[PDB]
């Protein structure tokens, strides 16, 4: 038998329980957004916690991050969203850095996944 | 004038040349008359005792009109690879229903017609339900996209588990599992339908219990986590009682049963979900005492569209692949009724009507039953990115215990999402992204082995 | 150890030998094993899958006793005339319910068995119910003896009459047609199922024609009247509100439908009608669809016991020479289990297990569903002097109009009590007792000419 | 892309090929325009202004469909007599309107556009109301039968009167007014409009005053009489 | 003072201008809540106007993207953000959330550049 550890063992939501993501595989997760006509967006934030209220369902702290420029309306290559990686990473570098996609016909997000840790 | 005396139904009730108008509810029955029975002295009996009329003649009838209150039959069709047996069509009225009542609606259709002297059998299939009788309800509190908000959950269907033994346990042992199974990467966890206060353990002395192991399991990992808490009761005094000490404790859901509760204890607690914030959950029990066979009863998709009116935010669907009776292309038919806005006219999947919900949110399907790892890759190309996923007895029989047991269905699931978006199919490789990954988790790797030639099949009774 | 593994249901369930104890719960099943299936390991799941137990084996069955709160088969029969169908015996320990709820009984025994992929029919016939549990129920509010004293009535049936057609009808003629109808005899008054609230006539409206013609009659003859009002609504603080109204205005009686309405909403008005002095009439809806067929569903036996704990007054047990469906031998054996206190075992009626009620007040069952005036003399000697009797076509359908009408009806009574209590058959004659007295009474023999041939014969599909 | 800048009002706001459904809106209005503008640049700047519109582009606009929130203008005639006068119409999505109310109706079509530099004049004529969107009022509570009924009064039009000193009566004169007129054969008589509470007659006095001559002057002739 | 003198057949147009409110008359009204200073001197801001700003488009937002447009004009420097005239509740955003988000964002917002900030 084994023993899972409980001491200093954060997780981040989706793509988190497997091995560490390498080039070539965050591109491909990008062609597959933008075959289904999505827009892409940056985000960051320093720390990543989260609080409660009292007597309040339905309420917690720290959901909202920075936008980084503004949405891209008409990206159709997958260089320039490789390349503002790098830029973000170069002005903070004590940071989280996270990706989104947005659909205007149903109105909700599509994916959301890390790419740096501080 | 008046005459007193006994008339057939024929001469009132069968108009095969009338014209439906766009505010009136359309229905379709399968029938077997009794033998020395027209077909066409059935069907305007059928329509002629749910509506107006009697079995003889009175005189009160001559201060109405008539003719805008009664209800028709205006078409019959034969099926094929029989001889007793049709379908029919009625078409009813709008000034008959009361605004904002289900339990009334059913009353007036359902009500007598099942148990008279003259057929054998009835089933009814569908209904279509005009855009001007829709709008008095208030529909489901929350809906699909604010649910998905609130938890900050996005690309990958959710999860889920159940506690057992059933019946037996005490109020502090009863805690002690769910920190275990919280702690090793799942979202939801359940209670039981038949578990609401017994003797070994009554009902305020594991809501805390549930609480204390709630937080301490959040502040562990870092994500939001929830747990279902039964509120059925036998009054609508003390059923009201226990959705007040959860706003107290800050718990964001709450769960019912909607089929052995009734239509009306339903609609009361809607109501104040909505009002102070929660979220609904809806097992569907006693269910196949009305389904199953296929010449008596009532249709899945017919109960599966008043609940959408009263209100709720999940709902039971089954698996096809289990313990428990299912098909493909019906479950493919009405699961499209549960979550779009438009759907279309389509005999090889059931549909007899054409249906629009004018913007009312949808449900989220859950599938449950008798499902463990090697199911993973056939679930996911069924239902798709919006379900819920549960695994009762998968969890709690692992050869090394809760914790470990959830760390196997969560690589096991991580691994078809990812698989899924880079061109490769589902269908023809399933084995073969579940032999891949099990080369560097030690923990599906001795799960593989206890359950591997374990499949439930066997013939289908209700043959579309 | 643990050994994680899947075993047989047999192996645990299967005890042929055990003794029932005096506080256990019993019920009877009638199954149709699938092809290929041993008849002992059918009847060993439906115990295993409804009290304690799943599909493999846990760790956490450990920390309990399990041979103190799991179900068991002791007994297996077979059935004469068929070769694949069986009758099983289950027994259920008495912690596993919760005291005074209905809903846990019936969530707790046909949860989730019916629909189980290893069998193709099923059905429930009968339980037994411990005096050691029905103690903690209320009951019915008033029952016989006191609703009798308090309307001050003795010696015959009782007489009421229900308004045609269905729907369409004012607030006005409404009110007025009930005068003429209880000026002219009767005793009591009918609204409808499908009468709640609609456009062309609202509750409130009703109610005060209603009580201002109810007072009108009453000082015109000396006697008591009454009439049923409809209290069914879509959500509970609205049922609560139309009978404080009734209270206010010193009505007697009201009315519900406890099948669509639902189990909860029926116990809270129970409990206000006891509160506040009112009667309570109990209506049928809804029932043919889980009765009828005999190889699947539940028997009508079995939905009368929840009534008589869950609480009412009047209940509707249907006639045999009517319109509608049922058979004698069946109809006699469940009326002796709603007004009887202690009933003994009988295979020939129905009745498996032995009842005994512990002085809980009875109920009256109430005849209707199409009859007339030439069928006076079969009707009082099945049921008795303890019943009630109801004509609703047969009343408003006369060729003189309402008042002469119920004059009919009453004077054909009152000749078959007078006929029986001198030494005369029933049975043999009858159609010499109604011939003598339409000489003296011009408006009988005025009705014995409209309808005289007219009689509903047909097959039956449940042969017991 | 974004392109910030101004642009027209007509290049989307003017669709004069539309075909409408059945749970829309429909409304008429009359304008006068100012020297010098086109009668379809005013068109499309009274539907714009009412639903979704601005005089810039944001870049918020892109996170959600336009095509379905939107108002359209889709037929001008012009008058006849005249030579600076139109009639527009426009129509409107179903879901605009939040169900229930009528001061959320009024606030989206007559809040604004009726005080822009660009117009002299305007009037609305008349409205549309589906039926999928009066189901969800209440309506009249009893209506004309059920008040013929309770009255018991058929065959000829009802009689009313109304006392007319407009102020300065005191609270037994007034009520002794009453009588006088409701025993001589009238149905019905009437306050006035301006007559709430003041120093000179308070209500709860008034009430019982009235109420005291009703019973008295209807035991009198057998019919019922109200106020 | 106007209730029927507006619709008489001897006239054909009337304009009311002005009003005379004696002191003896507005003693029995209540007036405005706070004003003007007990206004000032609880957001604690003197020495010049104030600043604000409303959202737009004026319908077809959902919840979390209104709350999501409110905490970055907040953060800039402005003072207050309003809602719009023709905004109550309606099927594609109710208010029960609305609320809830944008309460969310006012505290985050606030206590970046410790001002007090209002919606
Ligand atoms: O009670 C049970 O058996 C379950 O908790 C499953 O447990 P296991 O997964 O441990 O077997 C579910 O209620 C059934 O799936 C009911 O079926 P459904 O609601 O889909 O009809
Ligand atoms: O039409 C009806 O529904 C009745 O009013 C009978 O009216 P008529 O006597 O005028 O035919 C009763 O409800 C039926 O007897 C119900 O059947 P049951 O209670 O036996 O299930
Ligand atoms: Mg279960
Ligand atoms: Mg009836
Ligand atoms: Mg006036
Ligand atoms: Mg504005």
């Amino acid at each position: 038998m084994q023993v899972w550890n409980p001491i200093d063992n954060p997780k981040f939501e989706t793509l988190s329980y497997l091995p560490p993501l390498t080039d070539n595989q965050i591109a491909r997760e990008i062609d597959y957004m933008l075959r289904n006509k999505w827009i892409p967006c940056l985000e960051f934030d320093p720390s990543g916690t989260i609080t409660t209220l009292p007597g309040q369902p339905g309420y917690y702290g720290g959901r909202y991050w920075t936008m980084w420029k503004l949405p891209m309306f008409g990206c159709n290559n997958a260089g320039y969203v490789l390349r503002e990686i790098e830029h973000c990473k170069n002005a903070y570098p004590g940071c989280f850095i996270r990706v989104l996609g947005f659909d205007n016909i149903r109105q909700v997000q599509c994916c959301a996944f890390i790419v740096h840790k501080p | 004038g008046f005459k007193a005396g006994v008339k057939d139904y024929r001469l009132t009730y069968y108009t095969p040349d009338y014209e439906t108008k766009d505010t009136d509810i359309l229905a379709a029955f399968r029938m077997t008359p009794q033998p020395g029975v027209p077909p066409e002295e059935a069907g305007a009996a059928v329509a002629a005792e749910s509506s107006t009329g009697t079995w003889t003649t009175v005189w009160t009838d001559g201060l109405t009109s008539l003719d805008r209150y009664k209800g028709r039959c205006y078409d019959i069709e034969p099926v094929a690879g029989e001889e007793n047996q049709y379908i029919a069509y009625v078409a009813y009225p709008l000034d008959l229903f009361e605004e904002g009542s289900v339990t009334n609606m059913f009353t007036s259709i359902v009500g007598n017609v099942f148990g008279f002297k003259a057929l054998r059998a009835l089933r009814l299939e569908d209904l279509r339900i005009p855009p001007a009788y829709s709008k008095t309800f208030q529909g489901p509190p929350h809906g699909i996209q604010v649910e998905r908000d609130k938890l900050n959950k996005y690309g990958r269907p959710l999860l889920g588990c159940t506690i057992k033994p059933k019946l037996g346990l005490s109020a502090k042992n009863y805690g002690r599992a769910v920190y275990e199974c919280l702690r090793g990467g799942l979202d939801f966890t359940k209670d039981d339908e038949n578990v609401n206060s017994q003797p070994f353990m009554r009902w305020r002395d594991r809501f805390l219990f549930v609480a204390e192991a709630i937080f301490k399991s959040q502040a562990e990992t870092g994500e939001i986590k929830g747990h279902y808490l039964n509120a059925t009761a036998g009054t609508c005094e003390e059923m009201m009682k226990r959705a007040q000490f959860a706003r107290e404790l800050g718990m964001p859901i709450v769960m019912h049963d909607y089929l052995t509760g009734g239509f009306t204890a339903n609609t009361t607690l809607a109501h104040y979900c909505r009002d102070n914030g929660l979220l609904l959950h809806i097992h569907r029990a006693m269910h196949a005492v009305i389904d199953r066979q296929r010449n008596h009863g009532i249709h899945f998709r017919v109960l599966a569209k008043a609940l959408r009116m009263s209100g709720g935010d999940h709902i039971h669907s089954g698996t096809v692949v289990g313990k428990l009776e299912g098909e493909r292309e019906v479950t493919l038919g009405f699961v499209d009724l549960l979550r779009d806005d438009y759907i279309e006219k389509d005999r090889s999947r059931g549909i007899y009507f054409t249906q629009d919900w004018v913007s009312m949110p949808g449900v989220l399907p859950v599938a449950s039953g008798g499902i463990h790892v090697w199911h993973m890759p056939a679930l996911t190309e069924i239902f798709g990115d919006d379900s819920v996923l549960q695994f009762g007895g998968g969890t709690l029989g692992h050869p090394w215990g809760n914790a470990p047991g959830a760390v196997a269905n969560r690589v096991a699931l991580e691994a078809c999402v990812q698989a899924r978006n880079e061109g490769r199919d589902l269908a023809r490789e399933g084995n073969d992204i579940i032999r891949e990954a099990s080369k560097w988790s030690p923990e599906l790797a001795a799960a593989c082995e206890v359950w591997k030639e374990i499949k439930f099949v066997f013939e289908t009774i209700d043959t579309l």
